[PDB]
């Protein structure tokens, strides 16, 4: 009996409990009943957009926009006094309802902003995103990874993602992979429990051995002492002292002589441990440190010891049937040793013109792996020193030259050889003349020309577009670069290598690449060619 | 030592945090452990696993002296209702008595059968 | 009575970087139970300290067990019964940051107040409800023995 509405109305159902036994002084109730002092503004909001439809745009950003100031109101307005009550009290029509339609990232922020209280809401809403067909894919948020069915299932889509990409993705996903399980270390424990029963498989087990050995990298890289983990993870820990020996050395992450000494004492004997106790990367990341370091002396009497331990480590095969081996053989570690031995020796001398001396010896040596990977280290480790570039003989291209030898003998170093060469190439030489280091610039681009040549092509022309396009490098530099490439290529092309390299070569410096070449046509043919193979191009 | 339930709660309570902190085998000797034994089901879940995951970074001999106290300290562990506790005693009820971690994590839980049916799936076809 | 601070930590580190002063040392020590940390400046010389140690450290705003609040001269014939007698160590000093895990929205958790004594550096790390009787620009005793 009150007839006091403009838009109260909506408001129908407070409002009659308040109605019928309203009483006393109903002063607030008759305010409250009419504190709707606007006209039919709900229902004019949805002609706002009957006027979006005169407007530039009648679309759905409209409600798009609305929704949106609707959640910032919501998270604004957001109720953290009674969160955990209002959580669980009702839940029933509200958040299903919620997690049916607006599930996009309307309860994420609700679980970013506080995720201690509303334990209620915070399961009703991980269990509706676990109702939810692809995964958790709405909870991606590396605190509220803390629920063991969330996060199990978080890492399961997140493992799958990275397993269908492949060694592209390996570089793009690995830090959004491994910020969740690097979080919490018993997350890490987690993880790690499942690479190992995952990697227990040989068919296709490697490359969840090498997602566990990144995850394990990043680890080490922003603190943990993971590799007790790792040991403990491992069939080492089956022949205790020796993976004990391993986890007080891989804790101090530096080499001890008496603790290889301990470590060789067990080795080379009739009974060696499973040959998967040396094969783990940091050990081996911590010898070419410990050992192909341009300074960093080694004491010639436990040396043949450590030279032993990488034959061993990069040489033995084994014949793992049933659990058990029956065949393995040495026969080519005398070579790895006698290899690694020259080349430590080589970087024990310090002595340039007999570096260029014995050239023939090391480029012997480089036919092997581990020497490689510990040349490209010592020469990482000596070109990237400063005030480097002083000796000049074509603009020092001698370790470059072992760069392209190392390039040239094998295949699975050719990312850290980029990197190195990009690393250098990003890096500004102080006190060099400046044609001088455009000169030292275009060495490097003929490195990058080289590893272009043997197969590695797609991260290198990515990266030249990369620094085409962000935080450019001189233009001149990806005129030669264009230059070196189409000097040597033929078709026929594959379309990813003409995807990749057409806009470096249409945009930006057309005119520079033709001056005098004549005899072979210049990137008309190239042009030609993308023409011919495209649908136009397109 | 006396009151130390709040003992562990205040050198390893920070919840800031979730790393197995260092000197951790300097806050576990086995006197500090067999007072854990009776006042284990009081402490809180996160430092329960701090406790739990720091067993791990013990030296081996140290575990070797009282594995029987760490494997009681893991079976009144894998009866708590929490999900973490319960895997983390799951895999660490393996570890004082072998010296590795357990492997078979399959049994008493769906959700590490859901995961290695569907990554055996798709390792099997991602090869 | 004046006391602001009172635990008992456990040296751990003697100046691990390097000896950059001969005759002081800076200790890196953890508490006994308080989970904090405590970076001191002792001289070497007259009160030696070795790494395994244990000691009681006690910050005081004055020695007199009254509290009388004394302005900072140097008394030396005063017989008033101060606390320094139960001490083996007294350094005087003065606080000069009190810094801490804190937001803009919400309070600080973990504080770090830092104290000068002439030139002798400490910095206490700890909890907030451990150190809230430090204010800045205030002067404070250390108080520290050393026990089995």
């Amino acid at each position: 009996x009150x007839x006091x509405x403009x838009x109260x109305x909506x408001x129908x159902x407070x409002x009659x409990x308040x109605x019928x036994x309203x009483x006393x002084x109903x002063x607030x109730x008759x305010x409250x009943x009419x504190x709707x002092x606007x006209x039919x503004x709900q229902t004019v909001n949805l002609l706002a957009e009957w006027l979006i439809q005169t407007g530039v745009e009648p679309v759905q950003v409209q409600e798009t926009v609305e929704n949106h100031l609707k959640s910032l109101l919501i998270k604004h307005f957001d109720p953290r006094k009674a969160d955990s009550i209002f959580t669980e009290e009702g839940e029933t029509p509200a958040w299903l309802e919620q997690m049916i339609a607006h599930t996009t990232w309307r309860d994420l922020f609700y679980k970013l902003a506080e995720a201690h209280p509303d334990c209620l809401m915070l399961n009703f809403t991980v269990k509706l995103i676990s109702d939810a067909g692809y995964q958790g894919e709405i909870t991606s948020v590396s605190t509220a990874c803390q629920q063991l069915e969330v996060f199990s299932r978080v890492l399961r889509t997140s493992l799958a993602t990275i397993l269908d990409g492949g060694e592209e993705n390996l570089e793009k996903n690995l830090p959004e992979f491994a910020k969740m399980v690097c979080h919490g270390e018993h997350t890490y424990l987690f993880a790690q429990a499942m690479m190992s029963v995952l990697a227990q498989e040989e068919q296709g087990g490697s490359a969840v051995r090498r997602i566990a050995q990144e995850v394990q990298r990043f680890a080490q890289e922003k603190g943990h002492d993971a590799s007790q983990i790792t040991l403990a993870l491992g069939t080492a820990a089956s022949y205790p002292r020796a993976c004990q020996a391993l986890g007080a050395m891989l804790s101090k992450g530096a080499l001890n002589p008496a603790d290889i000494t301990v470590l060789f004492k067990m080795f080379t004997s009739m009974d060696p441990p499973p040959v998967e106790l040396i094969r783990v990367p940091a050990f081996l990341d911590l010898f070419m440190q410990s050992l192909f370091k341009p300074g960093a002396r080694i004491n010639q009497d436990h040396k043949h010891k450590y030279i032993h331990i990488l034959a061993y480590a990069a040489s033995v095969v084994e014949t793992w049937k049933k659990n058990k081996r029956v065949s393995i053989n040495k026969d080519e570690l005398k070579s790895t040793s006698k290899a690694v031995e020259t080349v430590h020796n080589l970087c024990c001398n310090e002595n340039a013109s007999e570096l260029v001396a014995e050239l023939s010896t090391l480029y012997q040596c480089i036919r092997f792996p581990v020497v490689a990977m510990g040349v490209l280290k010592w020469v990482d480790w000596t070109v990237s020193e400063p005030r480097y570039f002083q000796l000049q003989t074509d603009h020092t291209p001698v370790h470059l030259a072992l760069l392209d030898e190392i390039s040239t003998c094998h295949q699975l170093l050719h990312p850290q050889v980029l990197q190195l060469l990009v690393k250098l190439f990003e890096t500004e030489h102080s006190q060099l003349d400046v044609m001088e280091q455009l000169e030292l610039k275009k060495t490097l681009l003929d490195r990058m020309v080289h590893l272009l040549s043997r197969g590695y092509v797609l991260p290198v022309v990515s990266y030249i577009r990369k620094c085409l396009e962000k935080l450019d490098t001189d233009i001149s530099l990806i005129r030669y670069f264009v230059t070196e490439v189409l000097d040597v290529i033929a078709p026929p092309y594959t379309s990813d290598f003409v995807q990749l390299f057409l806009p470096i070569l249409e945009n930006d410096s057309i005119a520079g690449t033709i001056k005098t070449e004549g005899e072979h046509d210049p990137v008309t043919e190239f042009i030609a060619h993308c023409k011919s193979n495209f649908i136009m191009v397109n | 030592e006396s009151d130390t339930g709040l003992w562990l709660h205040n050198k390893l309570g920070a919840t800031d945090e979730l790393w197995a902190p260092p000197s951790i085998a300097s806050l576990l000797t086995a006197a500090v452990i067999d007072n854990i034994r009776l006042c284990f089901h009081g402490l809180s879940s996160a430092v329960k696993l701090k406790l739990l995951l720091g067993t791990l970074h013990l030296p081996r001999r140290t575990v070797d002296e009282m594995k029987g106290a760490l494997m009681e300290i893991i079976q009144l562990a894998s009866l708590d209702s929490d999900p973490w506790v319960l895997m983390v005693a799951d895999i660490l009820k393996s570890f004082p008595d072998t010296g590795s971690l357990n492997l078979e994590l399959e049994e008493q839980n769906p959700n590490v059968q859901d995961i290695l049916g569907e990554l055996r799936e798709k390792v099997g076809e991602c090869e | 009575a004046g006391i602001l601070f009172e635990d008992i930590f456990d040296v751990k580190d003697i100046d691990p970087e390097g000896k950059k002063f001969d005759r002081v040392s800076r200790l890196h020590c953890e508490s006994e139970s308080f989970k904090m940390d405590l970076i001191l400046d002792v001289n070497i010389q007259i009160y030696p300290v070795d790494l395994g140690d244990k000691f009681r450290l006690v910050i005081a705003s004055t020695l007199y067990e009254d509290g009388t609040l004394d302005d900072g001269e140097y008394n030396p014939t005063d017989d008033r019964p101060s606390r320094a007698d139960q001490f083996e160590y007294v350094m005087y000093g003065k606080v000069y940051r009190i810094e801490g895990d804190e937001t803009s929205t919400e309070a600080a958790t973990r504080l770090s107040a830092y104290v000068s004594y002439g030139g002798l550096l400490m910095r206490l790390q700890g909890d907030a409800n451990n150190l809230h009787g430090f204010e800045v620009d205030s002067r404070v005793y250390l108080l520290m023995k050393k026990l089995a």
